[PDB]
Formats: C-alpha cells, structure tokens, sequence
C-alpha cells in the first residue's frame, strides 16, 4: 500500500499492519502520486481530500488503465471533519447521474 | 453476335484455344434499352425489356468446350453496371446465366490494392 | 457509388423500424435499475466514514512528539505491514456496465 | 424472383402456400453451407400430417426432438438482435448458453455440402445420430452450469470438437462411430 | 392458436355482450391480463443481460406469468373452453400476483376471486 | 388515415388546409379521461389573431391567462422523462415546485367527464376562474421555497382538493363557490 | 441529379463515361469551404498518364509528394468513424495526430477564396510549396510524441499557425515566404 496525505497525517499510516508512503510534496501531490502509481506494485493507491488531483486525467493516462482502484478519498486531516459526506455526494452527482 | 462467329470459326473448326473478353456490356444495355421502347414491344423487367433475356442468351451460351475438339471458347464477361445496385436489370441476368463469379467493391479499393 | 435497390430492400428495411424500436424500448428501463439502487450505497458509504475517520485520527496526532523515536516501538509490537502485491482482497465480477473488478479491504 | 422480391403474387399463390417454403441469404450460403437455408423466415405448412410414420418407423421421440431442435435455433435469435443493437456488456451463465449451443447447432448441421457425399446422403440413422450427439451435449450443459462450470471451459472440452467430426464421418461406420462417442460427452461432463 | 393479445384489439366488447351475459367479472379481468402480460415480454430479452435475479421481485413474477399464460391460456390444441373456464385459468395465474399488484380489477373483483 | 405517411396524398395535401390538429393520443386515451387533447402533439394557428376579439366580448385578462399557463405543462413535458427517475427526492426545490403544480393541471384540469352531468357541459365563466386559481397557485407555490418550505405542506393543503370540487360543482354554484375557492388559495400560503 | 440521388437515369448516364471524377457535398459547402471535395468519392486515370509530365517539368519529387498527401487524408477516413462512436480524447497520442494534421488541410486548403485573390490564383508553385510545408510536420510530429509529448500542447505551440500561412502569403511574392517559413518547422519544434 501507499496513503498518499499530508506530512504530519501521513507518518501515522506509515505504521506496521499498513504501509504508507505518503506526504505531500505538491498541492496535488503530483511529484510523489505518478511515480508511485506508475509501477502499480502497492496492493492499493490513495489520495486523500486535502490534496485530491484537480486532473484526473493527468493519472489515467500515465498509468494506462488499472484493475486496483485509486483516489479513495480519506479527509487528510482532523479538525472535527466530517463535511466529506455531502461533499463526495455532491462529487457524484456533477460528473454524472441527475443533475440538480 | 458478329464477334462471337468469328470465335466459332477459329476455336472449333481450325482447333485453337481462343480466349474471347467482352467489355462494356452496359454500353450494350444501352443499345438494347432503344430498340426496347422505340419499337412495339412494351417493357416487361422493371423498365427495360423482355425479349432481354433472349438478348443476353444468345451471347452468352455461344462459348463452352466441346467434347470432340480441342479447342474451345473461353468467354469473360466485364460488367460495368450502373452504381452497386443488385436489383439493376445487367447483374440480374447475369448472376443467374453464369456459374461462379467474381465481384470488385470499394472496401478493397480505398486501400490501393489493385 | 453505392445506392440502396427498391425490390430486394424493402422487406429488410420495414422490419428494420419493428426491430428497432422494440429492442431500445426495453435497453431504456435496462440501466434506470442499477441507478435507483447506486444512491443508496453512495449515501450509506459515508456513515461508517465520519464516525471511524475521527477515531482513527484521535490517537494518531496524538502520538506525534511522542513518537518520532516511539515509532520504532509501536511498529514491532504490532503485526507486520501489509503486503504490497495484492494485500487486499480483490474479486472479480461480471456485471452490465462492463466487467468491473471490485474488491474490499 | 426477378426483381429481388420475396413478396410478389406467384410466390404467394403457389410457392409458399405449399408444404414447405424456404429463402437464402447470399453471404449465408458463401460460409460453407451449400445449399443455405433460412432458420427463421422459413416454415412449413405440412408438419401435422408427417408426424404419423415418423412415429412408428423412426420412433416415438422423432417428431418431439425434431420440434425441440427447431426452438432452441429459433430462441437464440432472441439474443441475436441485442448483440447487434448495442451488445452484451455482461456476459452470464444462462447469456452465452443458448448463444454457443446454436453456434455449434448451424456450424455442423446447416453446414452441409451437395458435392461431398460424406456431408450428405439419404440415410435415416445419420439424421437420427447427428441429432442425438447434440441433445446429449446440450442436456449436461444446463446442469454444468448450475454446479459451476464456466461456460469458457465448456467450448474447450474436445468433444465439441467430436460433434464437429461427425459431419465428415464414412456412412457405414457411423453406427459404431456413435456409440463410442455418446459416452464421452456424458463421462466429459459430469467429472468435470 | 397463434394468436398474439397485443397488436389485436376488439372496437367493440361493450356494444356486443354486457353484464350478468358473459359474468360481470370479465370486463375489467380483461384489463387485467392485457398489462400482466405485455410487461413480461420485454424482461425476456433481460433474463440474461442482467438477470432477473438483480430485478425486483414484482418483475420477476412477471416473468414466469407470461410463459404459463402461452402454455395454459393462448394453447389448449382442439380441446373446448367456456367463459367461465377461461375465467377460471386467469384467477389462478393471478393468484400468483399480490392483491398490490391487482390493481387493474375492482375491489368487488379482488374480493370474488384472488 | 390507418396509419397516415407524411409522403401519402391524403395527409400532406389535408395538412396545409386547415389550421388545427387538435391530436389525441394513444398513451392519453387509455387513462380514461376526455380530454384527452395531447398538447405537445397540438397546435392551432388561429390564436394569435383570436386574442384581441377574446378579451373585447369576453373577459379581460382571459387570453392574459390562456397563453401563460401552457408553460407549466411544456416545462414538464421534457422533465419527467429519465431526469425524474423515482420522483425527485436527490433534486431541488427548483423543480420539485414544477410536479407539485403539475400534479393539480393534470388530475384536476385536464380531467373531465362526459358521463357525469357536473361537468360534461362547460361554459366561459367556469373554466376562466378554474384557470385563473391554478396561476396563481405557481405564483404562492414558487414564492413557497424562497420562504423555506417544502412540498409536504404543500401535499396536505386542501386547496388541492377544492380544485378538484369545482369542477364536482356546475356553473349554476359556480359564483358562490368560486369565492370561496379563490380565497382560500391566498390564506393558504399566508399559513406557510 | 434532380432528384438528389445518383440513381437518376440524367446522372447514370454521364458516369457511363471515364477519366477523371469529382464529388462536391452539400456538408462540406455550407463552411464555405469551395471546392468541396470528397477523397473517398473520386478517382482518377490521369494520375499516371501524368506522371512523365510532372517528373520532366514540374518537379522529380512531385509524383512523390503527391503520394505523400493521399496517406494522410486515407488514414482520416477510417479514423473519422472511430471518432464519432467515441471521442479521440478517449483514444492515444498518435491517433488524434493525423486527425489534426488533418484541419490544416481543410483550414487552410480547402479554402481557396473566390473573394480573395491570393487564393483565387494557385500554380504549381504554390502546389508543391506548401505540400512540403505540411510533409515536415507530419515526419516531425510522429517521433516527437514518441518522446511523450501531447498533440494537446502542440495546438498551443507555434507550429500549427505557422503551416497556415497558405492564404495570408503572395503567389508573385510567395518563394520570399516558401523557404523561410519552412526551415522553423525541422527547427524550432524539436528544440521544443
């Protein structure tokens, strides 16, 4: 695996019973995330909320296709968070479903 | 009909193997098409005669190896018919008439194999 | 060039219509399914993710300046990482929308 | 039909109002099958009064497996007209059932020759044999599934491939030919 | 017979019997059996694309519904029938549906048969 | 026509003659209601030359009414369709508003008999008020939302039912019922 | 064709005849875009009836050149399909790059204005000329994105303006332009 999240956040997935390789190191966290899932040899590839890759794209193209899935979103940070509910459902809905 | 006497003449009674190829045999169609509505007769095969069939009988069935000569007439029609339509009055008769064909299309011919 | 015939067509091309419009009739109530139920695991997905995402974090932030030489500590007790070539349980199913792999963690 | 149509007076009047009419596609028949037939398009109109001496003399099953290939042939153009309108996305195990079984039913028994007398001769038992062999193939194949067998397998057990040599076998050896091979798709089956 | 409920239509069932003439129950049962059964013969071509096993449980009874009703009902060879053997076969095969699904009959007529 | 072609004689000769198709449909008829005039699928060129002579004899904001009011119906046509798949329930109020005024024109409105004697003979001074009451039920409906209210108020109101009972009434009690009716609309979303 | 069909016997007639064709759409003629040409509705005889003439006066690499054109344009047609049923977005690098070679073949050369006068005059100067301007880019923009580059930055870069200049430069002043041009495209896109 590889949690891919903020500095601080990240080095409390990097602990034994998972496997993180994260912190941040863009705003989208570009420089690490396309390296990483470039290989595809992590059981799993997350990206959280509090960077989330603006083009989605940018990763499709560069990992051609993947049968394990990518950006799962995990909220990156704690602050008594939990506008990840209604923000995801709303996530759905622009890209495809109903509109509004 | 004057071409094909001339065949006659020089495959079986003087034992060459003569290959006859005939062309434009949609320029022939429009000949036959003429005499098919300027004269008496009415059209009878969706707009084109029907004393047609004995038009293209009499020119076709003249070829054929004979058992006891040598020599024989080979006959090629090359159609030229109007667009790819099936149900156009040339390959009708035709399809029929030979046994064993051979088509050209465009699927080939957008790819330069000639 | 290449041009419908009248005669030999006709009969393909008014069976054609019964063909067509039979077969998108039901293609339209095929999907509409499969949407209705997807709404319900997109909203329930997030009830177990707002409780467990704060409880998980609770601990982890809180063992930062107390950890960084309490890393190594921690990392043996527990059961070794997962491991990086199909760590997770990844299942395989065919499905219309074409075949889609799942898998669960 | 002179014009290229199959809805005229004369045919009509005379040629399909008699005890079997039939059609031919043109690319249908280029495949291998000489002559071609239509599956669906074509039917006969005397059906109800052969069924007595094919009762006795054949047997009493011939006139109800002959109606039972006929709708399995007929079914699978259900499918036929999905595929060709947007296609299967999913591929199940009741999908590609009727689907290859067909297949194998229009690749061997309409795939016939008129120059070759080992694709065809009056013969009772080679009708009779032929459509035998696939009512067994098809009969374990619905009871495959439901135990778990992959309807990908079920195109590689070679004996769908024996079925496909019995469109060439010698007439006088058939009787023999058939009853070793009614056993192996039985015993290719159920082991497996 | 081969006959095929759906592209036929009678213009005129009122104007010829009434009620108490051919039971009272048989006009709206005829209502009944008309959408019962053309909503079937659409989940045949998604009997294995999708399934009916990922279909709701109304359909799926739907399903079954229809292909009895060939057996049974459109079928029956030479052998005779009465109005009220008709009727009869339509209860049974409707006793399957819910009363939620009965919905096409009136009360009166839920409550005379299932 | 049996089925009538746009490249027959009969209809694209007919067509340019008169100036209405005041069409039924198919879908409409065997819900059980006359009219069952299928607006989408009408039209009458007559109209826009009518206005001046309506309002004259008349009443004064009757062609006002007639022209406006089509919309709600329009705005329904294309929203149903796939977009409103359960109902809406994952949509705004928006075009929540749209069905909740919808419902009202098309079981009430729409509706009529021909076998009850209440409302089989129509006149003017009838269908304008019922007209003119479902207007300026989009006008307090659509002013609802901007207030902060839902649509289970809304389908609780017995405004929607006094629609329904003026048309359950004839043109005789029709001014006595007309005020009663009217009124209530305007102190039935002063509640809300 | 009166009757807009070629099934017309007025239009059967006159490709009864040989030699060269031309096919001019409705489609294409709405862009203003004269002459409207169609690569997969004309052919020729004098294509190499011609080719001692244009090997003697007109250039030796002038029955190659010609060649070279025709591949891109042949490739646009089966690929036009494609597009169509699904975006090219969809699709890789090095389908989407003939596809807009391909717009500066219509942009910039379908387009021959009767109402400009630098395009109402065309020789073959300014036909062999501009044939290697766009010979350059194809060569170029094949191995340049073998080296990860995206056609999407390209539309962005200089270079796609620059092969545009067909219609904004002189015939009487155009081999001040031919050469200058040409040397930026081998240049400055594999410095890029």
């Amino acid at each position: 695996m590889a949690v891919i999240a903020d500095p601080e956040t990240a080095q409390g997935f990097r602990l034994a019973g998972l496997e993180g390789y994260g912190a941040s190191s863009a705003e989208e966290a570009q420089s690490l995330l396309e390296t990483l899932v470039e290989r595809g040899g992590y059981a799993l590839v997350a990206v959280d909320e509090a960077l989330l890759p603006d083009p989605e794209r940018a990763v499709e193209r560069l990992m051609r296709g993947r049968d394990l899935p990518v950006l799962l979103p995990i909220a990156g940070l704690k602050e008594a968070f939990q506008g990840h509910d209604v923000e995801g459902y709303m996530r759905e809905l622009v890209r495809k479903t109903i509109g509004f | 009909r004057m071409a094909l006497t001339v065949a006659e003449y020089l495959a079986f009674e003087h034992d060459y193997h003569v290959l006859v190829i005939l062309t434009d045999m949609t320029n022939y169609c429009e000949a036959l098409r003429e005499i098919g509505a300027a004269r008496e007769e009415i059209p009878g095969r969706r707009g084109y005669p029907g004393y047609m069939y004995t038009d293209l009988a009499t020119i076709y069935e003249r070829a054929g190896v004979v058992e006891g000569k040598k020599g024989s007439v080979t006959q090629i029609p090359i159609l030229s018919m109007p667009d790819d339509d099936r149900t156009h009055p040339i390959p009708d008769l035709t399809g029929y008439i030979t046994e064993g064909q051979i088509q050209l299309s465009r699927e080939l011919h957008r790819k330069g194999i000639y | 060039s290449q041009v419908s015939p009248t005669r030999m067509n006709l009969l393909q091309r008014r069976g054609q219509l019964r063909l067509a419009q039979k077969g998108v009739d039901l293609l339209k109530k095929k999907r509409d399914a499969l949407v209705a139920e997807f709404f319900g695991l997109v909203r329930e997905a997030m009830e177990a993710r707002k409780a467990l995402d704060q409880a998980a974090k609770e601990a982890y932030a809180a063992l930062l300046l107390a950890q960084a030489f309490d890393g190594p500590e921690v990392v043996a007790g527990a059961a070794l990482g997962v491991p990086p070539l199909e760590g997770v349980e990844a299942e395989v199913e065919n499905v219309w929308g074409s075949k889609v792999p799942r898998l669960k963690a | 039909p002179p014009g290229g149509d199959m809805s005229e007076p004369v045919t009509q009047s005379t040629l399909r109002i008699v005890g079997a009419f039939w059609r031919l596609d043109a690319s249908l028949a280029f495949r291998r099958h000489f002559p071609a037939i239509n599956w669906n398009g074509s039917y006969s109109l005397f059906t109800s009064a052969l069924d007595p001496w094919y009762r006795e003399n054949v047997a009493e099953d011939y006139p109800e497996l002959r109606d039972a290939i006929s709708e399995l042939l007929q079914r699978e153009a259900g499918l036929q007209e999905i595929v060709q309108l947007v296609g299967p996305d999913a591929l199940q195990d009741a999908e590609r059932l009727v689907i290859e079984v067909g297949r194998i039913i229009r690749e061997d028994f309409l795939q016939q020759n008129a120059y070759h007398e080992v694709d065809a001769y009056c013969s009772m038992k080679k009708a009779y044999g032929i459509m035998k062999m696939i009512l067994a193939f098809y009969k374990e194949a619905e009871a495959a599934i439901k135990r778990g067998v992959s309807i990908d397998e079920i195109l590689q057990l070679p004996v769908l491939e024996r079925i496909g040599r019995a469109r060439y076998v010698s007439e006088e050896e058939f009787p023999a030919y058939f009853e070793e091979a009614m056993k192996e798709i039985q015993g290719a089956f159920k082991a497996l | 017979p081969p006959i095929d409920p759906l592209p036929s239509l009678s213009r005129l069932m009122n104007n010829g019997v009434g009620k108490g003439k051919t039971r009272e129950d048989h006009k709206q049962v005829s209502d009944q059996l008309y959408s019962a059964y053309a909503n079937g013969v659409d989940i045949r071509k998604l009997v294995a694309i999708i399934g009916e096993d990922a279909l709701t449980e109304n359909d799926r009874r739907y399903l079954q519904f229809a292909d009895a009703f060939e057996r049974f009902f459109i079928n029956q060879g030479q052998q005779n029938r009465s109005i009220e053997e008709s009727l009869q076969i339509a209860w049974a095969l409707l006793s399957m549906l819910p009363q939620g699904e009965l919905k096409r009959i009136s009360k009166d007529h839920i409550g005379k048969y299932y």
